[PDB]
């Protein structure tokens, strides 16, 4: 158990990376981060009440 | 930049009807500045006479 404790945390982490990569490398396809963070604005208020 | 369509889709990132709002923003602009520019020459001394 303490052995799988130890992994878990880099190979967690290491998802984590590639995840956060895939995210970037969808703000370069569509243009701007600021853009994407725009329309990201825009469907998290049609998701929420606003 | 430059882009080598005549219907551009998505360049930089940005959909094919908010090519044309840039356009007609830009001619917008354009406009503008010009009539700023008249209003200033109106308002120009060599206009007096």
């Amino acid at each position: 158990w303490a052995q799988g404790r130890e992994h878990v945390v880099g190979v967690l982490q290491a998802e984590l990376e590639q995840c956060q990569a895939a995210m970037k490398a969808l703000e370069n396809s569509v243009g701007g981060r600021k853009k994407l963070k725009e329309v990201m604005s825009f469907v998290d208020k049609a998701r929420k009440g606003e | 930049i430059i882009v080598e369509g005549d219907h551009p889709s998505g360049a930089g990132g940005f959909s094919a009807a908010l090519l044309a709002r840039g356009r007609e923003a830009v001619f917008l602009r354009d406009r503008a500045d010009i009539l700023s520019l008249r209003i200033q020459a109106a308002k120009s001394r060599q206009c007096k006479t």
